[PDB]
């Protein structure tokens, strides 16, 4: 659902990465491999975070029974 | 108080009222969540 | 102790009892499981318990797990380690598996435990080494003759 | 030699001490097996 | 304070060159460390470790001696000797880091 | 029958835990 | 006999690299038992500022509220510890919570509509659409709120996403935070990954001169082995360098003449911080806490 | 030609906005044709 | 905190499953190193859970409701001022109807009702031993044309499912297994990079269970989760010419780990290298 933080194998912070990824693959048109080297993961412990992450959030959001469509 | 279920409309009914939307046709109604305290774990 | 469906003697042990201030599960031994022929995936078993003290003795001395080692169907046993300390008894008492001073001490007292009365002596001993020279060097066969 | 074999070294000691001394060395072998294996594990790989 | 550290009367020798200690709230940190510091000492007979549950947070440290030294002092030695390390691998790592 | 298509453009993305990339 | 002064004329550190956030140094002739120790200690003993308890007000968001809280409880920060000390559990709560425990950072979010011409990102759809970690303001109150003047309460990273928001929806929530260890709750750990490695040693059994260097070096790392020319067989640079991995021992060209051990000696300690802490300081604080460990029962009798 | 991977940008966007021609993935709607074009026969076709 | 698998069939993507994640990735480690698996039963890290592995949310839907009939209308919801015992507003309103977000024990009030007949207001308590936590109410009120009074409300509870000691997870391959004990880091082995696997299965179930592709798999996730490439599975691909160990041995070679997957591990207890390498990977 959302990015999830302090990634179970490892422990380093990864939810401070996932809009910066997609700015690192639609801008820069960069592949899977540079673009997440660059983020800083060396390890595949943390590696594959955000780099297979699903983020249901933003289909959830479309929701909102609050407020007139 | 409480919110319609498709025009979602700021509304609230009393004794003696109609269960519905006054804006819209409608019968479902949704109450929504006040602001009070609530005490859970940060685990 | 008892396992649904119940089919023979042996289905019905008498245990001692040992709190865990751990978990909500109940916790039973490998060499118990192979008597009881209970899995551990999703397999469910209750736990009786006696009230009076004749009936406690009664599964003290003759219901206990100790007496049944032996099955009277056709006096095989069915209790005994069951997968991984046999494939690490290869291991450990292979010929080429030879271990240091420190790790030949706190591997014995590792099982003793003489506080929780498991050996007799009422003081560990412990056998010369094998080898002398350059400086000494247990074997897999000591540390099976010690305990 | 132990476990669920006629015969054997557990089997014995239950003939010449008892099934209280049977039982007693199941337990001391099991965490002795168990011990060496925290300080030296056993796994399967797909070399073998 | 009289909970950290305990002896055990039900395994202990007489003259005392035997006892069995017990300590809780500790674990493979104190256990294999302090273990390793008291083997230095030439007058140990057979001393280990020994966690009985990991559920329950205790530990047992046998310790066997020789003559002329009891299972108390060899204790109180190698706590000693363990702070002697302690003092190394710091003024070691202090004064590297201010070799840089 | 065609082989598998190789995976191709690939280096070293591993070293030590204290080494970066620093080696080509 | 082995003696602290002849255990100190051997023992020598090299700190490889360093940095404010990852530092990488190395033991000589050290035990293993001791290390272990050391990483063992630093990966759950030293303490750290994290959420403790929440306190949620609205939570309307469609992030459900337990799992706000767990997020919130995950985010790091940057706090300097030893400034709150330890608070005990057994007292009521009315009590226990003091500005010298504990301190508090609020949120309060409120999104709403905003008119743009429209696929479009929700940056400009909406007003705080989306709640990052920088939007934890920290509460200044208590006593002695000069402590922080210096520099204030800020999460290890404002870059996190905490959740999303959509008109209608609000987050107001104030939360406590203590200190603790990694042993209770590993959200307390500062470390990222705590860990040694031993230094892999190689033996030069036969001369490797000719063609069969040439395919020997790139077996391993190219920083590994160095040669000097036909003659002068070659030898290895350093062997830090070397991760261990095994793969002369596929050809049986080099299964007979190349042999792999360990240094049981040598190791070397990579640490990571979470922000709370410095890779210089942990490490400080970590022979600090093994030596007030063990110091508490030295100066302690025993009991029966 | 990497090989038959996954997508992220291209995910994501049908996650901020459905798209407002027919409906994507054009293989499970017909997992109800059994079902829908049972039901759908019994009214449509000619003859009623 | 679902995720796709790294390696998937062809087919999972022209699905759609994609927006439905079933589960997640982890570093499976493939020992007998704890001691408490003699059997598939696995091993988790205790803190890999406290982080949120595999978090799971239950949901409940009661429709409480009292309407019994044309018949005149006996209960109404609501309060009476006859008679009325204290401590009933932490978990209701004044319209006798439950606040969103309270947190609800078996035996407490979650809806009450006053009855003019009895001339006395009763509660109707929630009987559950699993305390959940209160949702949403829906209040639903027809099969009347101009006459109109609420006698069903739809209230829907959640329930927090943190995944305990005890519960079963359990890969794609037929791999059944019950949590044995939930392992800390503090003594969990770790590798030579310094990652704790967050999961460990007892190599003695391969023999009987018969399974391969876990293996196959732990290799192709491992080369997959360095090279950022997703492996496909799409069975009957491979023969006996070029075999998947060796496929995706060669991109581990060109990593940097070993070629046959085989990592060199450091145990937890002692804290000295393992006698062999550890089979380490990744499986979904
Ligand atoms: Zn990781
Ligand atoms: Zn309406």
């Amino acid at each position: 659902m959302i990015v999830p933080v302090r990634c179970f194998s490892c422990g380093k912070v990864v939810g401070d990465k996932w809009e910066s990824y997609l700015n690192l693959l639609q801008e820069d048109e960069l592949d899977e491999g540079t673009a997440l080297s660059r983020l800083g993961l060396k390890r595949y412990c943390c590696r594959r975070m955000i780099l297979t992450h699903v983020d249901l959030i933003e289909k959830f959001l479309r929701y909102n029974p609050l407020e007139k469509r | 108080k409480y919110i319609c279920a498709e025009c979602s409309s700021k509304l609230s009914l009393s004794r003696t009222d109609a269960v519905r939307c006054k804006d819209c046709g409608h019968r479902i109604l949704l109450k929504a969540r006040t602001k009070r305290l609530v005490q859970f774990e940060a685990r | 102790m008892n396992r649904q469906p119940t089919l023979h003697k042996a289905s019905m042990m008498g245990h001692k009892v040992r709190v865990l201030p751990n978990e909500k599960t109940l916790r039973l031994h490998y060499a118990n499981t192979g008597a009881y022929n209970a899995d551990f995936d999703g397999d469910e078993m209750n736990m009786h318990f006696p009230q009076n003290e004749n009936a406690r003795a009664e599964a003290l001395n003759l219901a206990n797990t100790d007496s049944q080692y032996l099955t009277p169907t056709s006096g095989s046993p069915v209790r005994g380690l069951i997968q991984d300390h046999i494939s690490a008894g290869v291991w450990l008492t292979s010929k080429d598996s030879f271990f240091t001073r420190e790790q030949y001490q706190q591997y014995i007292y590792g099982c003793i435990r003489p506080e929780d009365g498991h050996t007799t002596r009422s003081k560990i001993v412990t056998l010369p080494p094998t080898i002398f020279k350059p400086y000494p060097l247990w074997t897999g066969k000591q540390i099976i003759t010690t305990v | 030699q132990y476990g669920a074999s006629k015969y054997g070294i557990v089997h014995s000691l239950h003939e010449v001490y008892g099934p209280e001394v049977a039982a007693k060395v199941l337990s001391v072998l099991g965490r002795l097996f168990t011990n060496y294996i925290t300080a030296t594990a056993f796994t399967c790989g797909m070399d073998d | 304070d009289r909970e950290k550290i305990k002896l055990l009367t039900q395994a202990t020798s007489e003259d005392g060159t035997s006892a069995s200690f017990q300590i809780v709230e500790e674990d493979h940190t104190l256990g294999n460390a302090l273990r390793y510091v008291i083997m230095k000492n030439p007058d140990v007979e057979f001393c280990g470790y020994s966690i009985p549950h990991p559920s329950e947070n205790l530990l047992n440290i046998r310790i066997q001696t020789y003559g002329e030294t009891t299972a108390v002092d060899a204790l109180q030695k190698g706590l000693k000797d363990l702070m002697d390390l302690c003092d190394v691998v710091e003024s070691k790592f202090t004064e590297k880091i201010k070799s840089m | 029958r065609k082989d598998v298509p190789k995976v191709e453009g690939l280096k070293l993305e591993h070293f030590a835990t204290g080494y970066d990339a620093e080696d080509f | 006999e082995w003696n602290v002064e002849k255990f100190k004329k051997d023992f020598e550190v090299n700190i490889s690299s360093l940095d404010a956030r990852e530092a990488n140094f190395d033991l000589i002739n050290i035990d293993t038992s001791i290390a272990n120790a050391f990483r063992r200690i630093m990966i759950s003993e030293v303490p750290s500022v994290a959420a403790e308890y929440v306190y949620f007000f609205n939570n309307t968001s469609v992030i459900q509220d337990e799992v706000l809280a767990h997020r919130i409880g995950l985010v790091p920060l940057k706090v300097d510890p030893d400034m709150l000390t330890w608070v005990d559990s057994n007292l009521p709560d009315d009590e226990k919570f003091t500005d010298e425990n504990t301190i508090v950072l609020s949120l309060n979010v409120k999104c709403t509509r905003n008119p743009d011409a429209p696929s479009t990102d929700p940056k400009e759809l909406y007003n705080n659409a989306h709640v990052y970690a920088r939007d934890l303001k920290f509460e200044p109150q208590g006593r002695q709120s000069t402590t922080f003047a210096d520099c204030p309460v800020v999460p290890a990273d404002p870059d996190i996403l905490l959740a999303k928001l959509r008109p209608g929806q609000e987050i107001s929530l104030k939360a406590h935070c203590i200190l603790g260890i990694g042993g209770d709750h590993a959200k307390f750990s500062p470390v990222s990954t705590a860990s040694y490695r031993l230094l892999p040693q190689i033996n030069i059994l036969q001369p490797i001169k000719g063609e069969s260097a040439r395919r020997f070096q790139k077996c391993f790392p190219p920083g590994v082995i160095g040669i000097d020319e036909g003659s002068d067989e070659a030898y290895v640079k350093d062997a830090r360098k070397d991760t261990v991995s095994r793969e002369v021992l596929r050809y049986e060209e080099f299964a007979d003449k190349v042999k792999l051990g360990r240094v049981r000696n040598h190791f070397i300690f990579n640490v990571e911080s979470a922000g709370a802490m410095t890779p210089e300081e942990i490490f400080f604080k970590s022979v600090r806490i093994l030596k007030n460990k063990a110091e508490y029962l030295k100066n302690c009798p025993i009991t029966q | 030609a990497r090989t038959a991977d996954f997508r992220t940008l291209e995910r994501e966007s049908r996650f901020i906005n459905p798209p407002k021609d027919k409906s994507a993935f054009p293989l499970l709607q017909e997992a109800v044709q059994p079902h829908i074009g049972s039901f759908n026969a019994l009214t449509e076709g000619p003859d009623g | 905190t679902g995720q796709t698998p790294i390696v998937k069939a062809n087919l999972y993507d022209d699905y759609g499953m994609d927006n439905f994640p079933n589960g997640f990735n982890a570093v499976v480690a493939v020992i007998s190193y704890t001691g408490y698996d003699m059997d598939d039963a696995m091993i988790i890290n205790k803190s890999a859970d406290e982080r949120g592995f595999g978090y799971g949310t239950m949901y409940k839907t009661e429709k409480v409701d009292l309407a019994l009939n044309g018949d005149p209308i006996t209960q109404h919801f609501g309060f009476g001022n006859d008679e009325w015992p204290k401590e009933w507003l932490e978990k209701l309103d004044e319209d006798g109807l439950p606040y969103i977000g309270t947190y609800v024990e078996e035996g407490d009030p979650i809806c009450a009702y006053f009855d003019d007949t009895l001339n006395k207001t009763k509660i109707k308590t929630y009987h559950s031993s699993e305390p959940a936590y209160i949702e949403e109410v829906n209040l639903i009120g027809d099969e009347s044309n101009k006459f109109q009074e609420l006698q069903t409300v739809s209230i829907k509870y959640r329930i927090r499912r943190t995944p305990q000691i005890g519960d079963k997870f359990s890969s794609r391959h037929g791999q059944k297994g019950v949590c044995s004990r939930k392992w800390p880091t503090i003594d969990m082995p770790f590798s030579e990079t310094g990652i704790q696997p967050d999961i460990i299965i007892n190599p003695h179930a391969f023999p009987s269970r018969m399974t391969i592709g876990m293996f196959v798999e732990s290799l192709a996730g491992k080369a997959g989760a360095l090279h950022g490439i997703a492996q496909d599975s799409t069975p009957w691909i491979f023969n006996e010419d070029d075999t998947p160990a060796d496929y995706f041995g060669e991109q581990l070679a060109k990593a940097g780990y070993n070629y046959h997957g085989n990592e060199p591990m450091y145990s937890g207890a002692t804290g000295e290298e393992l006698r062999a390498d550890i089979y380490v990977g990744v499986v979904y």
